[PDB]
């Protein structure tokens, strides 16, 4: 599933 | 008896008076994500990052803290299915334990535990973490992180948590915000797979449209009454 990460980039 | 699968977010443990990243601007206790949620946050200012998860693991074990009705009534839950449910949660609390659950997957690792920096053991930890604690599992003893998978690190027991996802006659998702992946992609897999999708929430996830069957309002209402419904059901 890839890593921790949050839908928003910036 | 039905193979379930709960997730659990942040939103469980809201009303017991954990909080976290809020909505509004992503903000977790006035601090940027970026500073104190990323392994860079904490090599550019590790005394900071240290004394911020000393902060939340000491709020964690104050009396006034508790699990509530939604915690309690998962221990329930796993107490009727036994070796057919699973707890998955994105959560670095103890709540779950604490209500009764056990083979809780924290995905994003515990707040009462530590890490070697070098050889990686997790070390069970209650108290402050200053520079002149060290690990217990090296012949030279290595500094101490907290063990909580930060943005841009990998989640824990991925493996495990597919396979139930895969495995799955319900999944339950609680509390999740649905902007944190690959936690916000589970429900997709477990849809594919066949399983029974629900959403226990005070708010609509970001993906809540994907689930089949959803309740909304306070976690210490919502769940303890979905859950009872679940083992009347089962008779
Ligand atoms: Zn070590």
């Amino acid at each position: 599933g890839g890593a921790k990460r949050h839908r928003k980039i910036l | 008896k039905p193979r379930v699968l709960v997730l659990t977010g942040a939103g469980i443990s809201a009303e017991s008076g954990i909080r976290t990243f809020r909505a509004a601007d992503g903000l977790w206790e006035e601090h940027r994500v970026e500073d104190v949620g990323t392994p860079e946050g904490f090599d550019r200012d590790p005394e900071l990052v240290q004394a911020f998860y000393n902060a939340r693991r000491r709020q964690l074990q104050q009396p006034e803290i508790q699990p509530n009705a939604a915690h309690l009534a998962l221990a329930k839950l796993q107490d009727a299915l036994g070796d057919r449910f699973l707890l998955v949660t994105q959560n670095c609390d103890n709540l779950h334990e604490r209500a009764g659950n056990t083979n809780v997957i924290h995905m994003h690792g515990e707040l009462l535990k530590v890490r070697c920096s070098q050889s990686g053991q997790a070390l069970d930890w209650t108290g402050d973490v200053t520079p002149e604690d060290k690990c217990h599992c090296c012949q030279f003893p290595a500094p101490l992180r907290p063990h909580v998978v930060w943005f841009g690190e990998m989640p824990l027991g991925m493996d495990e948590i597919y396979m139930a996802l895969s495995m799955a006659d319900i999944f339950i998702a609680i509390g999740t915000s649905g902007h944190v992946y690959p936690a916000a992609g589970f429900v997709h897999e477990a849809k594919l797979h066949g399983a029974h999708t629900v959403e226990l929430n005070l708010e609509p996830s970001q993906v809540g449209n994907e689930f089949a069957e959803k309740y909304y309002g306070p976690a210490s209402q919502v769940v303890p009454e979905f859950v009872e419904k679940l083992l009347k059901g089962l008779k």
